[PDB]
């Protein structure tokens, strides 16, 4: 049961009791999957014309 | 000093973000026009009030916050709320039409529409910050903005602010207040892509606030504002240090130095009491050992889960009111003798503790009664893993028949997303049981 | 300002979509010469979705009203709230179609086609924002089942990526016009199975059963039949007039609604249904709501499952009193509810009764229960088909006979397909 | 009308408490995968507690306490006994027990002080993965059977006459949703057939070794309380409540409230309910041991009826009700 590191302030303080001790991708990665997803929007829509305009 | 930006995204993180922002400026004695008649330093000053509210020459204490929704209708409550003031029309951004509860429409139809203009909104309020700490993300899972949107910003966030710690209030889905099937979907696809990007989450499960709402604040059907009024006082007692004078979790790196041994386990359990309805003429105020005590019931956690399953590898003790070191460490080494507090073998069994006098404010006309003293726990359990693992079954009950999925494939998500963010979370799932055994 | 723009297509389409606005008008407290008289900002809160607004606070519905005859719409502009639709918004031709989805769809309807396009892309214009679309039309018939399903195709391929969403009145040998509907319904469900995201099941066969077994009227009219449908459309579409946070949107409900593309046909269900000022309890509004009594498809749902529902429930009543009542319904009948999809049941709840009612309740579920309604139109398709008979009325207007078999053959796959789901 | 869900297919005890569920009318069976159930009646491993208590507007109860592996596992019993205060480790009624994968070195300390001492050092080992078990006092060939649990083995058991045979007594606890602790009055001495030879078979008094002289002198070698009460009387001038049963409600007592803070589902979002199955053993001054505990265990054939409605009576009725054979050990 120890308590250390004591800090005081006037609106508080703070410690630290014990009780036991112990035993990214780049931007062009980024822009080229949301190029890709939009990409495979436009071909989905792509076939749905090709398949309105048969 | 160091500035903190808070981005709100999604209703569920504009609508957050407007309840907490008042509760800030009542505890700072900001009036809803801007005005602070404390702050004697007019037009600027580098108080531990400024790493949230910058100053025009005007005497204006202006929040350092940005809101994103693709729809207009939650954000034009703030552009004539009560504290529509506060904020210049810069940092609230809508959009048209919303990402329909989908994860694939926010994070790549919708979000690659409009992620440049966030970010420049963000880079504005960047530039007025003399030394930038990071950034408070508030969303929900469920929400196709608040999972998708929000997930490409915390990518973009560690491209355009790498050295900058990154902290989440995260909103689990709860079927009682849910507003979408496909929730589980956007909740694990969401931490998929943003587990790497996030230094510290807090989750909250609104079916928790829920309960809580209706237990002890006598609410028979809770509403958002219910929730967001609860909710804002966690969040309070969590970010108070950052705002007030103190040595304890002052900056945003101290809280992934206390909280977050391990960088992929880094979502700390949230334990808040007393919560007592203002209805309520006259309560018993609790003593400090009762609200310690109300710590390790499982009924006051922002998720609930059981902690005696599961072990520790940190906890802090955030206390707010008439609080002394003495009746704390009475408290704790009372409970170290009747409860189940298991630490893992590689980490010290200790508390640290912080005490903010100043006891908790309470939205006037609220449902939350004034109490003379509160307190917050953070602690890190692998029990909180019982969420991830509810999560990922209902993921795999409706994946299993690919029910809805041809919603987010018809955004230009692939299906391999799918099994690759399950497998992320099977992963997490698996670091928790290491940890915890 | 999520714009939606409507259609009603042929004598049923038009009938009942010329209720529904009447219907919902009341509700906006819009009177027959669109101005608003009513004593709440609730009613004016989501106002746009449905009416456009023009000079002198006038509320004009955005509708659009098409047929091959002048008759019914002739009728519209006669009937109680004829004024109020916009009268460049009236779309017709004068042939008729006979009954004849092959004369709606590839000969007469053609020659009108584009003049509706014309109209919806003004409507779509002066749009902030449009969510897509919603049809009215009967499937028995030639203009709203041949002209209604080529107008939803030619929607798509100018607004591929905005909402179709129709009420679709399926025709019954027991309330019916002319042998050929199976023949006609056959040919347009195949279009809604690719064109539409939603469509409302409505069964004539069970509006007739309601109206003669429940209301106690030996003797229905097509008025008492759509009396039934106007008090659905107005609760179906409750959650996107008036605030609220559940399927506030076509694209919301849509994917809260429709775990598999083709499988996006839903029973709707309304509560009460009285033979009267006796003020109904949430218990008693839960129970009838779920009753296969109070289904408009003719469909038994304890022959199938639950994929997705919807619950709205219309009134000033205890929202605590519907969750308990909700979880009650589910928690005693669960076997019938999927449960591969958690948590499939969603409720609402909107202050704003009816007219004429204390509270009320609107039930969408999209069970595979719905299968049967495809097998009795499948049935009666086959029974004629096998024969060839009546199939010169098609060929002469240019239709080949293996039209009618893939039509066939892919209604088939759609009951297939709800079969599957359903073990 | 409750729902309950079955997803332990092999329990001869719950399956008869499903079949009683069912005869009352009111209680409903839903598929092994329905989680909108009131109550269920879960396997023995990997029961998902953390599933249980979000499902919004049902009561759920489960048959199982989580956490309660400590006491009905023999390493897990042996090192809460060690380590727990309120048991002591010095406990009288727990025999010396050491685990063994450590205490090696600490097992053999003990045993050199004894065969010194002229002292009895006949030792068994055992684990939970048996159906094999080895009895011997030389320590190298009890090391030697687990390289392929020690405690020490009770060399003056109670015989029963005639017969000079071994026997151990089964007691059935039942711990409801608040903890009550209730002890069937009912209980059976599982006996061993063949004479005691302190210098094979008479030395297990499992059922499934004697009947693999089985039924000679009881049925089934299962001897109930009325009987065996009746030959302490006539035997030994005792009755078994005050030579036998005040130990065993003493013990039973003492290892369930130790775990009571780490189990106990009393302000949990679900509630949790479990039959246990103490095994004791009798020494020749009428002293009680404890053996183990079993959290999944089976009944006696002719108790089956009486306790399995016993526990929907107090521990599934008291939290669904509808429209003593017990012994409540009261507690703190
Ligand atoms: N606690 C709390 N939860 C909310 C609030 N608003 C929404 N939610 C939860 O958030 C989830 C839905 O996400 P939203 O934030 O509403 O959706 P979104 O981020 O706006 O994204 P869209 O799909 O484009 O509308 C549901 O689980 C709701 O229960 C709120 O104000 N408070
Ligand atoms: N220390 C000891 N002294 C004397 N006998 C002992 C003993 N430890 C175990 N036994 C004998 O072993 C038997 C119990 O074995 P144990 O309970 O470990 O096996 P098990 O768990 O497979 C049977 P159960 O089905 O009751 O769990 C008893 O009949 C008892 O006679
Ligand atoms: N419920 C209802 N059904 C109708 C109405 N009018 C026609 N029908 C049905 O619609 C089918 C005939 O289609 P109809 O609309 O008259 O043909 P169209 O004008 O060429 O589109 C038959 O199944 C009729 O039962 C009506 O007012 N209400
Ligand atoms: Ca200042
Ligand atoms: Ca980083
Ligand atoms: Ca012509
Ligand atoms: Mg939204
Ligand atoms: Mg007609
Ligand atoms: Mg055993």
């Amino acid at each position: 049961m120890e308590v250390i590191e004591l800090n005081k302030c006037t609106s508080g303080q703070s410690f630290e009791v014990i009780l036991k001790p112990p035993s990214d991708p780049s931007l062009e990665e980024i822009q080229k999957k949301l190029e890709a997803a939009e990409e495979r929007r436009k071909y989905q829509e792509a076939e749905l014309l090709k398949h309105l305009a048969e | 000093m160091r500035e903190c930006i808070s981005i709100h995204v999604g209703q569920a993180g504009v609508q957050i973000g407007n309840a907490c922002w008042e509760l800030y400026c009542l505890e700072h004695g900001i009036q809803p026009d801007g005005q602070m008649p404390s702050d004697k330093t007019i037009g600027g000053g580098d108080d531990s009030f400024n790493t949230f509210f910058s100053e025009t020459g005007a005497g204006k204490h202006v929040p350092r916050a940005v809101f994103v929704d693709l729809e207009p209708t939650v954000i034009d409550e703030v552009r004539t709320g009560t504290y529509r003031q506060l904020f210049h029309p810069e940092q609230l951004i809508t959009g048209k039409e919303d990402a329909a509860n989908n994860y694939a429409r926010g994070h790549y139809t919708i979000g690659k529409e409009i992620i440049d203009l966030v970010l420049d909104r963000i880079r504005k309020l960047a530039d007025q910050c003399t030394g930038l700490q990071g950034f408070l993300v508030f969303h929900s899972f469920g929400g196709g903005t608040g999972s998708g949107f929000t997930s490409l910003l915390m990518e973009r966030l560690s491209v355009d602010y790498g050295k900058k710690s990154k902290l989440e209030f995260s909103i689990y889905p709860a079927p009682q207040v849910s507003t979408a099937v496909v929730e589980p979907y956007n909740s694990i696809l969401t931490t998929h892509t943003t587990l790497e990007h996030s230094d510290c989450a807090f989750m909250v499960d609104n079916e928790a606030i829920y309960d809580i709402c209706r237990r002890n604040l006598d609410i028979e059907r809770p509403t958002y504002t219910n929730l967001n009024r609860l909710i804002s006082q966690i969040v309070s007692s969590i970010t108070a240090s950052l705002r007030f004078d103190g040595a304890l979790n002052v900056d945003l790196t101290e809280f992934q130095t206390n909280l977050v041994p391990y960088p992929r386990i880094h979502f700390p359990l949230a334990t808040y009491a007393p919560v007592i309805s203002a209805e309520k003429a006259y309560h018993e105020q609790l003593s400090v050992a009762e609200i310690t005590n109300a710590c390790f019931e499982p009924a006051n956690q922002m998720v609930k889960c059981d902690p005696r399953h599961g072990k520790y590898m940190a906890c802090c003790l955030l206390y707010r009111g008439d609080v002394v070191p003495k009746d704390v460490n009475a408290a704790i080494a009372t409970i170290k003798t009747k409860r189940s507090i298991q630490f893992v073998d590689w980490c010290p069994t200790g508390f640290k503790v912080g005490i903010n006098y100043q006891p908790p404010t309470v939205v006037p006309g609220g449902d939350l009664a004034k109490v003379q003293r509160a307190v917050c726990m953070l602690s890190n359990t692998t029990a909180i893993a019982e969420a991830w693992a509810r999560l990922d079954h209902k993921f795999d009950l409706m994946y299993a028949k690919r029910a809805f999925v041809h919603w987010y494939v018809g955004e230009g998500m692939e299906e391999g997303e799918f099994s690759e963010a399950r497998e992320d979370m099977a992963a997490l799932e698996k670091d928790y049981e290491e940890v915890g055994v | 300002m999520r714009e939606i723009v409507h259609i009603q297509a042929g004598q049923c389409g038009n009938q009942i979509g010329a209720k529904f606005w009447e219907v919902i008008s009341d509700e906006h407290g819009i009177d027959p010469t669109g101005s608003y008289h009513g004593d709440s900002d609730l009613q004016l809160e989501r106002i746009n979705v449905y009416y456009n607004e023009a000079t002198g606070n006038k509320y004009v519905p955005r509708a659009i009203l098409v047929d091959l005859e002048p008759g019914t719409m002739d009728s519209v502009r006669s009937g109680p709230f004829g004024q109020i639709f916009r009268p460049d918004n009236f779309v017709f031709g004068q042939s008729g179609a006979g009954n004849n989805w092959a004369k709606g769809h590839y000969t007469e309807g053609a020659e009108l086609v584009d003049s509706v396009l014309d109209v919806v892309r003004k409507e779509s214009e002066s749009c902030d924002c449009l969510q897509g679309f919603q049809l009215t039309h009967s499937l028995g018939g030639g203009t709203g089942s041949g002209m209604g399903t080529l107008l939803i195709s030619k929607i798509r391929e100018e607004y591929p990526d905005r909402i179709m969403n129709t009420f679709s009145v399926m025709p019954s040998p027991k309330v019916s016009d002319t042998v050929v509907e199976p023949y006609n319904a056959t040919l347009s469900v195949h279009q809604l199975v690719e064109n539409t995201d939603e469509t409302y099941c409505i069964d004539n066969e069970a509006l007739y059963d309601i109206c003669f077994r429940t209301l106690k009227l030996t003797t229905p009219t097509y008025g008492d039949l759509n009396h039934l449908v106007s008090a659905t459309m107005s609760g179906v579409t409750t959650c996107l007039r008036f605030p609220g946070q559940l399927n506030a949107d076509l694209r919301k409900l849509a994917v809260n609604m429709v775990p598999f593309p083709r499988l996006h046909f839903f029973m709707p269900g309304f509560a009460p249904l009285t033979s009267q000022y006796r003020a109904l309890t949430v218990p008693e509004l839960t129970q009838q709501m779920f009753d296969s009594k109070n289904m408009m498809a003719a469909c038994d749902p304890r022959h199938g499952r639950y994929l997705t529902v919807a619950a709205i429930f219309r009134g000033r009543m205890s929202m605590k009193e519907v969750d308990e009542q909700m979880l009650n319904v589910q928690n005693k009948n669960s076997s019938y509810f999927v449960e591969w999809i958690p948590n499939n049941v969603k409720t609402a709840v909107c202050d704003i009764p009816p007219r004429g009612l204390k509270m009320s309740a609107t039930f969408i579920g999209n069970s595979t229960a719905i299968q049967e309604l495809f097998k009795r139109i499948s049935e009666q398709f086959t029974a004629m088909f096998r024969r060839k008979a009546f199939l010169h009325w098609y060929t002469g207007e240019g239709m080949d006979e293996m039209e009618f078999t893939e039509a066939e053959s892919n209604m088939n796959d759609l009951v297939s397909e709800y079969q599957q789901y359903q073990d | 009308m409750y729902t309950f869900v079955v997803r332990d297919e092999n329990s001869s005890v719950y399956a008869e408490v499903s079949r009683l569920l069912l005869a009352t009318g009111q209680w409903k069976r839903l598929r092994k995968d329905n989680p909108r159930f009131n109550l269920m009646l879960g396997e023995r491993n990997r029961l998902p507690f953390g599933r249980l208590g979000h499902e919004p507007g049902l009561v759920q109860l489960v048959n199982y306490y989580r956490g309660a592996d400590k006491l009905c596992r023999k390493a897990s019993l042996v090192k809460l006994i060690k380590t727990s205060p309120e048991l002591s480790e010095s406990c009288t009624w727990f025999p010396e027990s050491y685990v063994i994968y450590d205490e090696r070195e600490v097992f053999l300390a003990a045993y050199n002080r004894r065969r010194e001492g002229r002292e009895g050092n006949v030792w068994i080992a055992k684990s939970s993965a048996g159906a094999g078990i080895l009895i011997s006092s030389e320590a190298s060939e009890l090391l030697d059977f687990i390289d392929e649990v020690i405690q020490k083995y009770l060399e003056k058991p109670l015989l029963l006459e005639p017969g000079h045979r071994k026997f151990d007594i089964r007691s059935w606890v039942l711990v409801d949703h608040l903890y009550n602790i209730y002890l069937y009055r009912e209980g059976v001495l599982r006996t061993s057939s063949e004479p005691y030879n302190s210098a094979k078979t008479c030395h297990l008094t499992n059922h499934c070794i004697q009947k693999e002289n089985y039924g000679r002198y009881e049925e089934g070698n299962e001897m109930f309380f009325e009987e065996f009460n009746q030959y302490l009387m006539d035997a030994l001038n005792t009755t078994l409540e005050n030579s036998i049963l005040l130990q065993i409600k003493h013990i039973i007592r003492s290892c369930l409230m130790c775990i009571e803070p780490a189990i106990s589902t009393k302000h949990l979002h679900y509630q949790s309910f479990q039959l246990f199955g103490f095994d004791f053993m009798v020494d020749e001054e009428l002293k009680v041991w404890l053996i183990e505990v079993n959290g999944a265990p089976a009944c006696a054939q002719k108790l089956y009826a009486e306790l399995c409605q016993g526990i929907v009576d107090v521990a599934i009725s008291s939290v669904f009700p509808l429209a003593s054979i017990f012994i409540k050990l009261h507690h703190h």
